[PDB]
């Protein structure tokens, strides 16, 4: 779901959108129809039932639509960035990797207690 | 920094943003610069990092300076003299092994071969080589 | 290298050319470790080696007829080659590969 | 309604939503919806391709350090620099591999320090080897070039003297004291520390087309009016 | 730094400049031309439809209707599509890049001159009987008089305590600091400056006063420097773990504040219109 | 016409909202239309992200593998005569 | 499971026997001959 950025971020965005719509309808002085139209516009449902009163309300609606388009672009950019960042775990590169050259507690490995790898590692100081 | 002197020979009238005049000295380097001309050695104006360091050193110590720019131009290297079987020091290092000598101050470099003949001091800078190339022109502008 | 001109003028002297590469580094390391001194010299009598009329020519020939001791270079181990001389352990890998445009 | 249907079909692909075409055949409507879906997929693929091209746009592979294989192997595409054949050239001579690489710049070494940067600015050369301080200051002041690579042969500068002169100890002690006094950092800040330093063409190569279309709209309207009046 | 450094940069875009004004005036001119063509009261509806087509195609309006008007609308839609695609590509490129700034970026900072009257009191991390302590005391004593509160036993203990959050800054040598930070656990530690050194002085071999070995040792060491052996030695012995290898809630605060301000301005404009 | 209008609206909400009609009536119809539009928008964004990430992949074609092939084994015929270059007097 | 990373210390297997033994030269020659006549390739194809 809309997890990657923040669920509280989407909650705040929705609350801000609803508050902006409420102030816009207060400025008109079909509130439910206008709210449904705004929700469809921000979801690209295309209801087309909005009935703005003044030109200031029209300008506010255009600005809100532009902000919603910007938010959609940012969300798609975040999704593309996450897609590009696939395979978070890298691949160990031979014996020359410093993170495997330097021992730690999260990496453990061993071959055989009597073999040729034992000789190779003991002789090479 | 090397700059032509004032027409009256009193190169002056410079200041910084912080309201501090720039200390300046007068060199006697090759006025014609390019070789083949009859070297004039007219006084010029010199100022920079090394000039400020030299001023501080002279104030802390007790001596007077008569800065004169090099005649050849090369930093200094050992090379075999032409039509002979010996070798010698050329460039700015050459004036060190003659009467001029004194207390050469310049963006020199500490090297084994150089140090085998003259003796340096503790460095006043640290540097590498950092290969330089011309910046690439960005043609990705979404024009088409 | 035994430099030879053309026609009867092929009578030439041993010119002095200096050679280096991957195998020469191995030769120098072996000289340093095993402590022997060598007299490296190129061969102009043939190629890597081929048996014609029960006779060996090129590198292998120079080792078969006691005219040398080692034959360092780009030799490849084989079945018939190993029936007349003794090879060392391989130090590179090699097969028969194909290259196309 | 044929012209209106054509205009509607043209505007569907651009999210115009004209709604001037309602074909009688149900199969025609189904084909139109399928075509609209195909156009949406195509435009989404085009946007994805443009985003990928913008993200992966990196045809620059400038030589990084001396150990880079492209820099290690000489080529006639471009030549190197040596700056008057001093200080650095000794370092290149000392190393055998650098001795082999020195064949490239042996015949092409310059004779000064500013001539090489001038020739670089003339686009007759893209390479230079010099002290890190000088090159860094040149890059900072002249907002036209960038320095890429890793530092090597790190050896500081120094005030020279002769043999054994009676001023060495005091001069060296003064230099060390000036280091520990904070004076040297102040001086280096006051001399070389500050030297000056949704694409516009993206909205320029497309706004010109918009202006041209706006200008040609009047001519197109006049032509349509003339055609209507002629018949 | 306790948490990772992430900068949304909601205003770092090259917008709000002469380019934005040029785009706005071009948009207004195109809208006026479309209105004139349609007329050849609907100006507001046409402007709203064009603004939607730029932003979101869910804006119903009947002001433009024609053939040349249809061509202009199609051209505008193509231009808006290209613009939004370019903006998405620029956002992807920005997401590729990064922007991290220095925490203090100064040794003679205001913080290290009077931290009592600046936020909760800071922490001074040194060790006694060193070389840094002598220089710092001799340069400006006040920092040392403060620093007596915190002076650990060594390096490992001080780093552990700092990771525990007791301290905030640790001032010490440069080479050991770089080695420690490079080979740290998870690369969660970093120097305040971007590799900024204050009082550059190298190490050395402390020969006896006038010992008959200085010349040979100095020449041999310079020769070792010249032949590049020190580079290989540093690569083998001195290298860190990471070093060079490497629409949220707080991202949209600025745009949300701008939207609130724009809504307030629209309310003010509507009130002014109602007054007249 | 209601079935056709609903099908067209569903197809548009999946692809593009340029095909409006007066099909949905009631609050529940509006709610389901909005839910379908949101689902389609999320799916399209994911598809675009996947398509963008697909460009970081580039496979290769090798066709035949080795000297065991019809072109190699069969000397003649085929249609274009082939080439089997190899320097003689060696091991290969 | 996966097998990422490059490879190091390349030295192949072999059949061992004591320092003196009458089978040595014959065994080495037989391995080479079978190899090249095209035998290890088939065995590798059919077993691994």
């Amino acid at each position: 779901f809309m997890q990657p950025f923040q669920s509280t971020l989407w909650l705040l965005v929705g609350l801000s959108v609803h508050v902006v719509a409420v102030m816009l309808y207060l400025l008109d002085r079909t509130l439910s129809s206008a709210m449904w139209f705004s929700w469809g516009v921000l979801l690209n449902s295309g209801i087309g039932e909005g009935a703005p009163r003044s030109f200031s309300a029209r300008i506010l609606g255009m600005v809100w639509a532009g902000f919603a388009m910007i938010i959609v672009a940012s969300y798609t950019a975040n999704l593309a960035a996450f897609l590009v960042l696939d395979r978070p775990e890298e691949r160990i590169t031979g014996i020359n990797d410093p993170r495997l050259r330097n021992p730690s507690d999260k990496f453990i490995y061993a071959t055989v207690k009597q073999s040729s790898v034992d000789i190779y590692f003991r002789r090479q100081v | 920094y090397v700059k032509p002197t004032l027409s009256d020979g009193t190169c002056k009238e410079e200041f910084t943003v912080n309201g501090d005049p720039v200390k300046k000295v007068i060199c006697t380097g090759p006025n014609d610069t390019s070789p083949g001309s009859p070297r004039h050695t007219v006084p010029q104006c010199c100022y920079g990092f090394c000039i400020d360091l030299l001023i501080k050193l002279a104030r802390t110590m007790n001596f007077t300076y008569e800065v004169h720019l090099v005649a050849d131009g090369k930093f200094g290297t050992q090379e075999r003299v032409n039509n002979s079987n010996k070798k010698e020091w050329n460039g700015m290092m050459g004036e060190l092994l003659s009467g001029q000598a004194d207390m050469i101050v310049a963006p020199l470099t500490i090297n084994n071969e150089r140090a085998q003949y003259i003796e340096f001091s503790k460095p006043f800078k640290y540097q590498g080589l950092t290969i330089l190339v011309k910046k690439e022109i960005p043609r990705s502008t979404l024009d088409s | 290298k035994f430099v030879k001109i053309n026609n009867s003028t092929n009578e030439g002297m041993n010119v002095k050319k200096c050679c280096k590469g991957f195998c020469i580094d191995i030769l120098k390391k072996l000289s340093r470790t095993v402590k022997f001194t060598y007299d490296l010299y190129l061969v102009t009598n043939g190629k890597h080696g081929k048996k014609v009329n029960n006779v060996w020519n090129g590198m292998i020939g120079e080792v078969v007829y006691q005219r040398a001791v080692m034959a360092v270079g780009s030799l490849t181990i084989n079945e018939e080659r190993s029936e007349v001389v003794d090879f060392s352990v391989p130090f590179v890998e090699t097969g028969i590969s194909v290259m196309v445009s | 309604t044929l012209s209106s249907a054509m205009w509607f079909s043209w505007g569907v692909l651009l999210n115009s939503g004209i709604g001037e075409g309602a074909p009688r055949s149900f199969s025609a409507r189904i084909l139109g919806m399928v075509w609209a879906g195909f156009a949406m997929i195509i435009v989404a693929s085009y946007t994805a391709n443009l985003a990928a091209f913008l993200v992966l746009d990196r045809p620059e592979e400038r030589i990084t350090g001396i150990n880079d294989p492209r820099l290690r192997n000489p080529s006639d595409k471009f030549i190197y620099a040596t700056v008057k054949q001093s200080s650095v050239d000794i370092y290149f001579r000392r190393q055998v591999e650098l001795s082999t690489m020195y064949r490239h710049m042996e015949k092409h070494n310059y004779e000064s320090a500013a001539e090489a940067i001038q020739a670089v600015r003339d686009n007759k050369l893209h390479a230079f080897i010099w002290d890190s301080a000088v090159l860094e200051f040149e890059a900072s002041q002249k907002c036209d070039l960038v320095t890429t690579g890793e530092l090597f042969f790190r050896s500081g500068f120094g005030i020279g003297m002769r043999k054994d002169s009676p001023w060495k100890q005091n001069v060296s002690l003064s230099i060390l004291k000036s280091h520990e006094n904070g004076f040297m950092e102040d001086l280096d800040k006051t001399w070389v520390r500050y030297q000056e330093c949704l694409t516009f063409e993206n909205m320029a190569g497309v706004f010109m087309l918009v202006a041209g279309g706006i200008v040609a709209g009047i001519f197109l309207i006049f032509i349509e009016i003339a055609y209507k009046r002629h018949k | 730094r306790s948490n990772g450094t992430v900068s949304p940069s909601a205003f770092l875009e090259p917008f709000s400049a002469s380019v934005w004004v040029m785009m706005f005036v071009m948009l207004l001119i195109v809208s006026a031309i479309a209105v004139f063509v349609f007329e050849y009261f609907t100006i507001g509806k046409a402007i709203w439809l064009l603004w939607g087509l730029v932003f979101n195609n869910s804006v119903p309006v009947q002001n433009p209707k024609g053939t040349t008007s249809k061509i202009m609308v199609s051209v505008w839609a193509f231009f808006a599509v290209i613009f939004l695609a370019s903006y998405t590509a620029n956002l992807a490129a920005f997401m590729i890049q990064e922007e991290f700034v220095d925490q203090v970026t100064g040794l003679s900072d205001k913080k290290f001159q009077r931290p009592h009257d600046y936020s909760p009191p800071f922490r001074f991390g040194t060790v006694p009987n060193g070389s840094t302590e002598r220089n710092i005391r001799n340069n400006y004593p006040y920092m040392h008089q403060y620093m007596t509160k915190f002076n650990q036993k060594g390096v490992e203990d001080a780093l552990v305590s700092l990771k525990t959050g007791k301290l905030d800054a640790f001032i010490y040598d440069a080479a050991v600091l770089n080695y420690k930070a490079g080979r740290d656990e998870g690369c969660k530690l970093v120097t305040i400056g971007s590799g900024y050194i204050f009082a550059t002085t190298g190490y050395g071999i402390a020969l006896q006063k006038g010992s008959p070995w200085k010349r040979q040792i100095d020449l041999a060491l310079l020769q070792f420097v010249g032949d590049g052996e020190m580079e290989e030695l540093e690569t083998l012995w001195l290298t860190g773990i990471c070093h060079n290898e490497k629409l949220d809630i707080d991202n949209m605060a600025g745009v949300f504040y701008m939207l609130a301000a724009a809504m307030a301005l629209s309310l003010i404009t509507f009130i002014w219109e109602h007054l007249f």
